[PDB]
């Protein structure tokens, strides 16, 4: 699992 | 103090620094924003050998991102950017770029190294709490409550992910969180029991 930071 | 040496000592078996020059000071004061993480949750990481990994550089440079370069991430259609451009990256692993912590470094996060590990907290010592029956109710009602509402309000792990930065980065941050998600501070709260 990846996940980003708010764009 | 003596909480915060503890978390720092954990962070320190958790926190890999980057071969090679960086910033020093920098990236001792992100580890020290993470120091404010609840231990409990500091404990948990270090028990499931979860690494903090800060980066000089791109995120994709590093061997076990490359398959993700000029991958668009979820919630990024529109910007332009891919990973190739993103500073952070959270879930089954943790890596950060030196100096990109504050909102506007590339992102919008109330800060960086939190958002991210927040992912982690959630997928990995949590076990994805945030796609929970309980918390997709509190999603449902908060989650439009903090900005980028096209994102915070459309995924629940980025809007756990947030609330969980805006909860531990400082004392004003904690208290936005509960005057704009009553509901969202409680459940974190609670889960810090
Ligand atoms: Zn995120």
């Amino acid at each position: 699992e990846v996940n980003p930071p708010v764009p | 103090s003596t909480t915060i040496q503890q978390n720092k000592d954990t962070l320190s078996q958790i926190v890999v620094f980057p071969t090679g020059n960086y910033d020093k000071n920098e990236a001792n004061a992100m580890v020290n924003r993470l120091a404010n993480i609840d231990g409990k949750y500091l404990n948990a990481l270090k028990q499931n050998n979860l690494k903090i990994k800060l980066l000089s550089g791109k995120l994709t440079d590093e061997k076990e991102y490359a398959y993700l370069k000029g991958v668009v991430p979820k919630g990024f259609e529109g910007t332009g950017k891919t990973w190739d451009d993103v500073p952070g990256l959270g879930g089954s692993t943790v890596a950060l770029r030196i100096g990109f912590s504050n909102k506007g470094k590339g992102h919008d996060a109330i800060n960086l190294e939190l958002h991210a590990t927040a992912h982690a907290i959630d997928h990995i010592v949590l076990n994805d709490i945030s796609k929970s029956a309980q918390f997709k109710q509190i999603f449902a009602k908060e989650g439009r409550s903090l900005g980028n509402v096209n994102f915070l309000g459309v995924y629940p792990e980025e809007f756990f992910a947030e609330s969980f930065a805006y909860y531990y980065l400082n004392q004003d941050t904690n208290s936005k969180l509960k005057s704009a998600c009553p509901q969202t501070y409680s459940f974190l709260q609670n889960l810090a029991k």
